[PDB]
RNA sequence: CACACCCAAUUGGACCAAUCUAUCACCCUAUAGAAGAACUAAUGUUAGUAUAAGUAACAUGAAAACAUUCUCCUCCGCAUAAGCCUGCGUCAGAUUAAAACACUGAACUGACAAUUAACAGCCCAAUAUCUACAAUCAACCAACAAGUCAUUAUUACCCUCACUGUCAACCCAACACAGGCAUGCUCAUAAGGAAAGGUUAAAAAAAGUAAAAGGAACUCGGCAAAUCUUACCCCGCCUGUUUACCAAAAACAUCACCUCUAGCAUCACCAGUAUUAGAGGCACCGCCUGCUGGCUCCACGAGGGUUCAGCUGUCUCUUACUUUUAACCAGUGAAAUUGACCUGCCCGUGAAGAGGCGGGCAUAACACAGCAAGACGAGAAGACCCUAUGGAGCUUUAAUUUAUUAAUGCAAACAGAAACCUGCAUUAAAAAUUUCGGUUGGGGCGACCUCGGAGCAGAACCCAACCUCCGAGCAGUACAUGCUAAGACUUCACCAGUCAAAGCGAACACUCAAUUGAUCCAAUAACUUGACCAACGGAACAAGUUA
RNA sequence: GCUAAACCUAGCCCCAAACCCACUCCACCUUACUACCAGACAACCUUAGCCAAACCAUUUACCCAAAUAAAGUAUAGGCGAUAGAAAUUGAAACCUGGCGCAAUAGAUAUAGUACCGCAAGGGAAAGAUGAAAAAUUAUAACCAAGCAUAAUAUAGCAAGGACUAACCCCUAUACCUUCUGCAUAAUGAAUUAACUAGAAAUAACUUUGCAAGGAGAGCCAAAGCUAAGACCCCCGAAACCAGACGAGCUACCUAAGAACAGCUAAAAGAGCACACCCGUCUAUGUAGCAAAAUAGUGGGAAGAUUUAUAGGUAGAGGCGACAAACCUACCGAGC
């Protein structure tokens, strides 16, 4: 199929970029993910998940002032428009973020810990143990990939020998370097999971199509059949 | 009891 | 219901050539005393009826040229006049229709 | 007087039409050779023409000077888009079938003519750099589903109006098809049209109107029609969705709930990250429960039942009128069907239900309109089992496989280590090919399939299937139970099986009704051995189900 | 006497021989047949299956470069069905021919046109005067069914025996095929013309030649050997596989658009109710207006709505609010 991905823009901008839906179709044109199609049109707002990105003419710690926290259709959480120096960019907003607040982005690791403020970006080697964190990265310069969803927050369990243990929202531990930059506090839209869809129509507004009507007897346990051993094959079923 | 349908056969028009 | 067998021509001739199917000869034909053309006893002569309609249409065409439009029917009697005639004593206060033709013999002036 | 001259399948002959060739022959033949070599029959093929049948069906508002006017309908019309491509403009024509007509005849043929851009289409120098704040009268207010519209800097550049679409009564449906057909206006027209060819006013049929008294007594059912109407039960929460062309539902989907899987990026998921995503169950909510299950209930329903009242021709019990149809007149003109028919009734007979046969009875010949008892009426579909060593779909602990894919192992390879790739193994996944052995009305449950004996054919042999009943799938004694060889029997074929004199060699053809299994193949030096191949003349290895 | 019936060429088939074609101008890979701008896209990869083995699962012939012979031999093979060499041997080889067809034949062909299908693809029908048409005063007669000429008179498989005589009398249960047995009310046939169905080996037999030899290398022979003559049909599935062609209908999706009066209400997958979409019930219709429509009555009609345009997903699949629905008017697997 003559499928060209809309993700062709190479320069970052805060302008909402028009994106075309896929409908669960891959580049070949066949369905690869079911239940995706239609819904209200959305414009993608590019998010800079690398919080510590100093300007071209600047370096080191810098500060940004929040301009507006608004709704993002693409993601569950809300986003905030911040301005640092002579540029503006989108970031993932925290639970407690307003228009006018000042956030700090630094890569400095001091001898002692520092007072962690919600929304600020500091390396994992300078954050107190136990503080809720979000938007963590595997290695420095990789960018935030984990704990992005609304209300999600990780736990800084321990820090040993330049590495830190991060408790993911799925209650799984992850080991990453202490130089990874993370955001203090939870993510916005804490009560996102408390929403009620209300009607089947609203699920079609989000681009989700109804499930297949086939009665699938197959499942995690029902579909998969344990093969009885020849000794146990005699006792599988007894008439009653 | 399967539905069996036989489409009509149109003869050539030249006749 | 479909025919059980093909009907033969011998059966068909008895039905098709039965006297009821045959055309009945007419005995009411007589010659017109005026023109000599054929006519029936209870029907007006076709030739004599056609000549009246040919003259009637010409008279009705002259009426149209005098009225000069619809919804202009006169409230008086009408008189048809031909070449060489003058309005009569009783033909006073009526609409005279002039015809540039000799009066037909069968058309009697009244 | 003559005499080969009355059987299916099959078999043996003697003749032979037509055709071509060799040679004759020369108003159509002879002797030979050769072959596309002979049609009362395949729901045969093509073509012609009958039958049904001049039947079904089809069509034109009225008068008129053919100027015009009148009656009626308008749920249409006009334009654009798309499509179509000259397809009711003029002229002429031996013209002459558009489902009637037709001289000007014309939605036919030929020629000629035509739709003129302002509308619409066909656009744009480069490189960078910009673009957080909906729409809805956009002002209030109130949102979520978060949205349909923007540049600057520098460089380059000042030539000019080309090209194409433009018609119509039009497109997709085999047709001048009651269908399908986007948008802008008109919302009853200022535009566009004609339901009746003429007649008669039978039945039957369709639609409509009216009805005494009664008001569901009709009926599977208040279906239709009339009226504008109450109360429930069952099922499904609800709006929604589905078998286009017999099922709109109680089925599916559905918020809500629940289970399972996944810790992550440059083409789906996703430019996302467990408050996420995917695979599923169930069908909100509320109550109750386990550590998943049961009731209640709001509205809602072309769901399935029940009911008050009303309503009514649904009915007691039908009737009247109008329209279409109808019948007749004129024009045009099909289809299924059809062995031949010179085509009666009653009893009897008969592949068992007779127009045709037997015995009686009846009987001039023909149309036209009705009827639907028969011609096991006609077409097609389907039901009912059965059969095929005929198919296919689906399912699986049917048989046969891992080529393929994934996860590992070792080898290979690198190598101070590791990976990828490749080869070979091992699991798993998902698939691939193939098959459903017979007998017992069917199904269920069981039995049965080979061999021997009896009831079982009384007396040579054979023979009663199905059926009834009892057995056999051994064992024991020998160890010349060695080797050879006349003549015979034979389970109705074959295969296989059985008896046996003499002779050599020894001694001084074992019992037993059945007590059994071919070929191939495998093992072995040879000898010899190997299957409840029991479906027992045996396929090397394959089940179930289809409504 | 109408409809018709007749005709002889057009051309074709099989061989031989010889190795064939494609620039007149203009246009033609973009929406082919379109004068005129930055591309970078590039080709190669075992066939399978039907069928035979009376199932099927290993297997099952398909010119590979010299006719003949070795030879259906050695070999191969559920050692079954069947498959099958080589060493070796070694011939002629002159296109212009026909015991080929003659308009239902011979190529499908007058043409791959008309027409049918979205496409791949399928695929016709027919012509006939004479030396002269610048002779149409033509090109006699006769022939299928069908008709007309010319409807019919008790009664009956339509005929036969007859008879002075059509009928009347007497006698007679249509044909084919399939079954033990068909008048059978079992199958097939309206009718006419044309077309349409028994192909071959070993052995044996028969008739010639020669003869312990036969035969124009090879092969057989205990009278054989050589040659000839003489025996083995037609139509029809559902299927399977390979390669193409299809999402202009429909299923879902993508892009960017459009539509929804009035009223009650309220910021409603709200109510009533047009346009519009759908198709509940009844009736008409059943070769119909229509290979699914019409009239009335109905459900929805601001939404999970309806809809125009372009694009995508293709058959070992797609798509699916699962109906085994739909994927161009036969989808349990399209054409
Ligand atoms: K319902
Ligand atoms: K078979
Ligand atoms: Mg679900
Ligand atoms: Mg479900
Ligand atoms: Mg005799
Ligand atoms: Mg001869
Ligand atoms: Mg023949
Ligand atoms: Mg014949
Ligand atoms: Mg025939
Ligand atoms: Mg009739
Ligand atoms: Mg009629
Ligand atoms: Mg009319
Ligand atoms: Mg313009
Ligand atoms: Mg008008
Ligand atoms: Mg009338
Ligand atoms: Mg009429
Ligand atoms: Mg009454
Ligand atoms: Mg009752
Ligand atoms: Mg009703
Ligand atoms: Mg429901
Ligand atoms: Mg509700
Ligand atoms: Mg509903
Ligand atoms: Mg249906
Ligand atoms: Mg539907
Ligand atoms: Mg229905
Ligand atoms: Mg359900
Ligand atoms: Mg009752
Ligand atoms: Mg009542
Ligand atoms: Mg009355
Ligand atoms: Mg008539
Ligand atoms: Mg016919
Ligand atoms: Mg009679
Ligand atoms: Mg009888
Ligand atoms: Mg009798
Ligand atoms: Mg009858
Ligand atoms: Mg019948
Ligand atoms: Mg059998
Ligand atoms: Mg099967
Ligand atoms: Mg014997
Ligand atoms: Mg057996
Ligand atoms: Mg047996
Ligand atoms: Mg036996
Ligand atoms: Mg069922
Ligand atoms: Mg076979
Ligand atoms: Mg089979
Ligand atoms: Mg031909
Ligand atoms: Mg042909
Ligand atoms: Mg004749
Ligand atoms: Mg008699
Ligand atoms: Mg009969
Ligand atoms: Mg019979
Ligand atoms: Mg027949
Ligand atoms: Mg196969
Ligand atoms: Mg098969
Ligand atoms: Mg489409
Ligand atoms: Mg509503
Ligand atoms: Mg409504
Ligand atoms: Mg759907
Ligand atoms: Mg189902
Ligand atoms: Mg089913
Ligand atoms: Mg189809
Ligand atoms: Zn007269």
């Amino acid at each position: 199929a003559n499928f060209v991905s809309w993700k062709s823009r190479t320069k970052y901008t805060i302008t909402p970029v028009k994106m075309r839906k896929s409908g669960g179709r891959d580049h070949t044109g066949r369905i690869r993910v079911h239940g995706i199609g239609g819904g209200h049109k959305q414009r993608y707002r590019m998010i800079d998940f690398l919080r510590f990105r100093p300007e071209e003419t600047k370096s080191g710690p810098f500060e940004e002032k929040v301009i507006q926290v608004r709704y993002d259709p693409c993601r569950s959480a809300d986003i905030a428009l911040v301005a640092g120096g002579s540029r503006k960019r989108w970031i993932i907003a925290t639970e407690n973020m307003q228009a006018g607040d000042t956030i700090l982005n630094s890569n400095h690791i001091g001898r002692m810990a520092v007072a962690a403020r919600e929304g600020d970006a500091h390396p994992l080697g300078a954050l107190p143990v136990g503080t809720l964190i979000n938007n963590v990265e595997s290695e420095p310069g990789r960018g935030a990939q984990y704990i992005r969803a609304a209300g999600t927050c990780g736990v800084l369990l321990r820090k040993v020998n330049g590495t830190a243990i991060i408790q993911l929202p799925s209650k799984r531990q992850m080991q990453v370097l202490e130089t990874c930059v993370a955001t203090v506090g939870r993510v916005s839209n804490v009560d996102h999971n408390k929403r009620v869809i209300g009607k089947a129509g609203r699920n079609r507004w989000l681009g989700k199509r109804p499930n297949s009507g086939r009665w699938h007897r197959k499942g995690g346990w029902a579909g998969r059949k344990i093969r009885p051993l020849p000794p146990m094959k005699s006792y599988v079923k007894l008439p009653s | 009891t399967k539905k069996r349908f036989t489409p009509p056969i149109y003869q050539p028009k030249f006749k | 219901a479909a025919p059980k067998n093909r009907r033969t021509i011998e059966v068909n001739r008895c039905r098709r050539r039965n006297p009821q199917k045959l055309i009945k000869v007419k005995n009411n034909i007589d010659v017109c005393p005026e023109c000599g053309h054929l006519k029936q006893k209870h029907v007006l002569c076709a030739y004599c009826y056609e000549k009246v309609c040919k003259e009637t249409a010409e008279i009705r065409r002259q009426i149209g040229k005098q009225e000069g439009g619809p919804f202009k029917a006169p409230t008086i009697e009408t008189v048809v006049l031909y070449t060489g005639e003058t309005p009569s004593e009783q033909d006073q206060g009526k609409r005279i229709i002039e015809r540039d033709r000799k009066r037909p013999s069968w058309f009697t002036q009244n």
